[PDB]
RNA sequence: UCAGAGAGGACGGAAACCUCUCGUAGAGCAAAAGGGCAAAAGCUUGCUUGAUCUUGACUUUCAGUACGAGUACAGACCGCG
RNA sequence: AGAGGAACCUAUUCUCAAACUUUCAAUGGAUAUGAAGUUGCAGUUUCUUUAGUGAACUGU
RNA sequence: GCUUACGACCAUAUCACGUUGAAUGCACGCCAUCCCGUCCGAUCUGGCAAGUUAAGCAACGUUGAGUCCAGUUAGUACUUGGAUCGGAGACGGCCUGGGAAUCCUGGAUGUUGUAAGCU
């Protein structure tokens, strides 16, 4: 209740939706990024993870991503330890971007569709 | 240009509620203050004596000081970029007590007792923080004399 | 069948000794018209009947055609309680002949009328003063009127309890062996 | 040639670039404009308590 | 005649408050009476309630609250039975009285009547109870209600029996009895024998001597209860007397089981029920008339 | 003479009545708004027909009046003066405003410009709204042709679309007719002129023995 | 307790003055409009000069300048009760 | 605009108000959401109270 | 089950008509020497207790008016944000969220504090 809102506010300007076990496990090994002391560094070893995460046990990018997907005791610290995903433009195009997903657009809440979107976008 | 005087369109802002006018109950005078309370101000056109002004109406403020019947309120007002921190002496009509930090100070006062209570027992520490209400969990609805009722569209009726 | 129980109980209230019919006051006026020496003698002859003094009513506009101006005296009037308000209300029926009409009452249960002459009262004529007529107003009620005229929680008397005009005429009938004149005709 | 032209266009804007900056937090420390003789009181109450 | 009470009167009505309806409370002088300022924060101020009733007399103090006020004492002349006095319970005499047993009563109560003893010989003179040792007299300002305040009135007898127990009343002597509007003097031997009666006891006197069936008329009760004009005042002292040494309150009695007197209100149903045999009885007699 | 109405035609102001405010206002052209047999009992006329607007305009008080006449006229030539009740649902209340300008040569001398233009009152208008009443006629069943006919004629007046259409309401009343029977069966419904009173059942008993429902 | 209404009373009439009932303010409050007010803020009346002396704080306009106006206190001497 | 007891009274009725309103949104405004806090103990006051009665302050 | 004094909230408490009212009490009530105030002991004031629940007051009654609460009105009116949405325009619907008020219908008709007393 203390983020819907937040997505009601900004709906004509993002797509989202409820993520899938593929969605988040290709967003995390493709497009994983860290924010250690402000700089963004690819995670492409599980220590990255384990030096920041280490003392909430969250040692490897599978315990990120279990993490992530079941809402954890540290969801906060798990996901803002993640660089904001910088996703490439979807292979395909998209509809209309300026009208709701129900109005055959793509702002809004797609619901699991954004399984669909994010396989062309990662 | 409008005029500049005090009461310019309070009209209803200082008018009493109906059938509310007259004689002023004497709960309002016997309420407590205390320097440090919070007050919500909320002008009472039947006295026009300490009455605050128009963009002081409706506002919370911190009393830090207590007169005779008249307390000082320091009220945040905007002005431009900056909020300052007016003060403002009202007369006890126009004010009365404000229960946001009552709830509050009643919530601290919940948890120091369930800490207190917990650790004296022996119990784990317990969860004293407010959460925003998660989704709804799973559950399974039974229609045993509750059959899903079909409905349909209904055709345009011409309501002269 | 219950009816009758209601009836005699009704009647045996009806006679409570606290319901007696008597006169309250007894109000003499006198609107001179104009101020001076005439308001000065009329004053005389109130004091004369009465035996206490009476207070002057001022006007409380101005009126031309009357030659009545705001705030000047013109009236006076006295209030008279006790036996010596029958005194003057007999006297006064005297004059009249007991004799009334039945549009002299109130719908409140009072009942005045007025006397041409004040020598009529009984009253030795006196040159330095002369001859004024004046309005008897008698006011009727029981005990327990007090409730609506203390200062202490005022009530309203109860509609039972509230004299009328036929209760008032036949007050006057029997006490004063009183006549009720054909209506004046219209 | 009129040159009344009163108006708040960029008003808000200009007050948010450097945000609005919230009274400070030391304001309700300081006992300026309290009663005369609370003050005096408080006075004679300080100068007199024992420190040990 | 047009109906002025008609559904937009009732409908535009406000109700004053419910005691200034019933006539009974003064809320322009209560607010001045009751509130306390602010920088006392929830100090209770003591007020001083007296009300003369056509046959007795009722003293009180209070202070108020948000809820409602709070009585701490009580002294009715009804009680004065209990310290000799058994007629004449609302003239001067009885009022002092009353007021002297309220006094000492709450001073007994709160352990203050060894300190303060009040004025403990009538004489007449105006007495303040003047400070004695470390606590100062308790405090109590006088509530004379809807009361007239003229020169002499009983509601000020009351407060003058306060004062002599020993209770700190503010008060200048302007309204006592023997006070001289004219040329301000205040007569303390006529206030004192107004006190004890002296003007009741004048009164049988000049009645005995006009008619013994006036005199019987307007004394029955006192005759009844061996009264006569050569010992009222010798009883009222007596009844000082006794008020100063003994002033707690009477003892309470048992609960004595208690039944329904009046009607109860009828239920929805038994409503229902009324309307229905109403209805059928009007029916009835239309048809038969 | 009068401005065009397309001057006037669009709500665009705020309400303007006439009042201690705005005086020296013309008189408004129309006056009569019932027409007919305006005194036939309720029972008289069972079948009602309206006039609804599908503009939000201005309509002006000639055009009220000379769509009245319209109607009137017609009503009255084909059913007699007695068979049919008309009203006009909507008054003129609105006062529009005039800035009025010299039109000679040379008028320039003379003229203020815009300086100082608020205008002085022109005339009274009736502001409607999409689906309002504008006018009604209450008539026999036997007449729903001639009231859709002269409603059709009087269409032609007033700017912009009107649709005519017939009411399921009984007369005048605000009861469709089938309830109106049922109830006026009933005795619930007490005749009062033209329309009737719901008799509700709360009150005194010695009130409802004069009418028992 | 008002405005007003009803019903009564010699000359007295639609309107002078007296009396009783009803009366949520429909009156009045120096003035414009708007608020407010019923044992009063209105009306009648007694006594009075707090419309006095002194400094700070604050509100309003506001640049948080000044004048003007006002608010709540503090110290003095007083008025009414 | 009629109706029930020419005006009048009663219950209604058609249409309305930037300087009318019983009622009254959506957007909107303001304040609070702990360590500068909470519980006690143990002192000060010429303020306040009939009164440790309160108010406030102070303490390595 | 009540009465009184002082209240708090200030109509669920008001208003109209009517029935009943044990005991305390309240009240009406009798008198006018004294205090006190009046043209008037009507009000106010003082001294009392023959009489009365007649009125006040209390409880209750009324398909009672008012007031209060709820249902309905109605997901209606209105409205935040969106559209290279429809329409000549006036305007209209859709997407995304908030969401009323009359009429009408039903129910309720004071709650409670301190002190004293009756039962």
């Amino acid at each position: 209740k203390a983020t819907l809102p937040l997505l009601r506010i900004i709906e004509p300007y993002v797509a989202w939706g409820y993520p899938n076990n593929k969605t988040i496990h290709d967003l995390l090994y493709k497009r994983g990024y860290a924010k250690v002391d402000g700089n963004r560094v690819p995670i492409t070893d599980n220590t990255i993870v384990e030096q920041s995460l280490g003392k909430f046990n969250i040692i490897c990018l599978e315990d990120l991503a279990h993490e992530i997907a079941t809402v954890g005791p540290h969801f906060k610290e798990a996901t803002n330890f993640l660089w904001p995903f910088k996703l490439n433009n979807p292979t395909g195009g998209w509809t209309k971007k300026t009208n709701h997903f129900v109005e055959g657009g793509d702002f809004g809440n797609r619901e699991d569709q954004i399984n669909n979107l994010l396989r062309k976008m990662v | 240009t409008n005029s500049k005087g005090l009461r310019r369109g309070t009209r209803y802002m200082f008018a009493r509620d109906f059938r509310k006018h007259g004689v002023e109950h004497l709960s309002t005078y016997y309420t407590q203050y205390k320097r440090g309370d919070l007050v919500d101000i909320k002008t009472n056109g039947a006295f026009q004596k300490g009455m605050p002004f128009k963009a002081y109406h409706g506002r919370t403020g911190r009393i830090f000081n207590v007169t005779r019947g008249a307390v000082g309120i320091i009220v945040n007002k905007r002005v431009r970029g900056n909020i300052l921190p007016k003060r403002i002496n009202i007369r006890i009509e126009h004010i009365k007590p404000s229960k946001c930090r009552t709830d509050f100070l009643n919530r601290v006062k919940s948890n120091d007792e369930k800490r207190k209570a917990a650790k004296s027992a022996g119990q784990p520490v317990p969860a004293l923080k407010r959460l925003p209400v998660a989704p709804r969990g799973a559950h399974t609805v039974t229609t045993q004399n509750n059959e899903p009722e079909l409905l349909a569209p209904l055709r345009f009726e011409i309501v002269a | 069948g219950d009816i009758e129980k209601q009836t005699e109980i009704r009647e045996k209230k009806a006679r409570n000794v606290m319901r007696e019919l008597k006169i309250q006051k007894l109000c003499l006026n006198i609107c001179v018209g104009e101020s001076g020496d005439r308001l000065t003698r009329a004053a005389k002859v109130l004091e004369q009947l009465t035996g206490q003094t009476p207070v002057f009513s001022k006007a409380r506009y101005t009126v031309r055609t009357f030659g009545i101006r705001r705030n000047e005296k013109i009236a006076v009037h006295c209030t008279v309680r006790g036996p010596k308000a029958e005194e003057i209300l007999e006297k006064g029926l005297k004059v009249k002949e007991y004799e009334l009409y039945k549009e002299n009452f109130s719908d409140t249960g009072n009942f005045g009328f007025g006397v041409q002459e004040h020598i009529d009262l009984g009253i030795k004529y006196d040159p330095s003063i002369g001859i004024y007529g004046m309005d008897f107003y008698v006011v009727l009620d029981r005990a327990g009127r007090r409730i609506a005229k203390r200062r202490r929680a005022p009530g309203r008397v109860g509609p039972s309890h509230r004299v009328e005009r036929e209760e008032s005429i036949k007050w006057f009938q029997q006490k004063y062996d009183g006549i009720i004149l054909p209506p004046k005709p219209k | 040639a009129k040159s009344k032209n009163h108006t708040n266009h960029n008003q808000n804007k200009k007050a948010h670039r450097n945000g609005i900056t919230k009274p400070k937090k030391h304001i309700f420390l300081s006992m300026k404009g309290v009663d005369a003789k609370f003050i005096k009181n408080l006075r004679f109450s300080r100068k007199n308590n024992k420190r040990q | 005649v047009k109906v002025i009470k008609n559904k937009a009167y009732f409908k535009r009505y406000q109700v004053k408050l419910r005691r200034r309806r019933e006539g009974k409370t003064d809320y322009y002088a209560r607010k001045r009476l009751t509130v306390q300022d602010k920088n006392k924060y929830n100090t209770p101020k003591y007020r001083l309630i007296v009300r003369i009733t056509n046959k007795d007399v009722v003293a009180q103090l209070a202070y108020s609250k948000i809820e409602g006020d709070v009585v701490v004492a009580s002294a009715y002349s009804h009680e004065l039975p209990r310290y000799g006095l058994k007629v004449g319970l609302t003239n001067y005499a009885a009022a002092y009285a009353t007021g002297l047993l309220l006094a000492r009563r709450h001073l007994k109560t709160i352990g203050l009547d060894s300190t303060y003893k009040g004025h403990e010989e009538l004489t007449g003179e105006d007495y303040n109870v003047e400070e004695e040792g470390d606590r100062a007299p308790f405090k109590a300002v006088l509530d004379i209600g809807l009361a007239r305040t003229t020169t002499g009135s009983k509601i000020f007898a009351v407060m003058k029996g306060v004062a002599d127990g020993g209770i700190n009343v503010p008060h200048s002597e302007s309204r006592f009895f023997g006070f001289d509007q004219e040329s301000k003097e205040y007569n303390a031997e006529a206030h004192r024998d107004r006190i004890l009666g002296k003007h009741v006891a004048d009164y049988m006197t000049y009645l005995k001597e006009e008619d013994e069936d006036r005199y019987k008329r307007q004394f029955s009760k006192f005759l009844a209860a061996g009264l006569n004009a050569d010992n009222l005042v010798a009883t009222y002292q007596k009844v000082h007397s006794a008020i100063r040494a003994d002033a707690s309150p009477a003892a309470k009695k048992a609960a004595k089981p208690s039944k329904r007197h009046t009607a109860k209100r009828l239920t929805y149903d038994e409503r229902k029920q009324r309307v229905a045999d109403k209805k059928a009885l009007l029916l009835q007699l239309k048809e038969q008339q | 003479g009068r401005r065009p109405a397309r001057c006037y035609r669009y709500i665009k102001n705020k309400p303007y009545p006439k009042s201690r405010f705005c005086r020296g206002v013309p008189d408004a052209k129309i006056r009569i708004f019932d027409l007919g047999n305006k005194r036939a009992n309720v029972d008289t006329f069972p079948a009602c027909v309206h006039m609804m607007s599908n503009e939000r305009e201005h309509l002006s008080s000639e055009a009220l009046e000379a769509a009245r006449i319209c109607a009137n006229k017609y009503m009255v030539k084909n059913c007699g003066k007695d068979g049919f009740h008309l009203r006009v649902r909507k008054h003129p209340f609105h006062v529009t405003r005039i800035n009025k300008m010299l039109s000679c040569a040379g008028a320039d001398r003379l003229q203020t410009g815009m300086r100082g233009a608020y205008g002085k009152p022109q005339g009274l208008v009736a502001r409607v709204d999409i689906g309002d009443i504008l006018f009604s006629m209450r008539i026999k069943e036997g007449n729903v042709k001639h009231a859709i006919e002269a409603f059709r004629r009087a269409k032609f007046k007033f700017p912009g679309r009107q649709i005519i259409v017939s009411s399921r309401k009984w007369g005048f009343t605000k009861w469709d007719r089938e309830d109106y029977e049922r109830m006026r069966a009933e005795g619930r419904l007490r005749s009062d002129g033209v329309g009737v009173q719901l008799q509700r059942e709360h009150g005194p008993l010695t009130k409802w023995i004069e009418n028992p429902i």
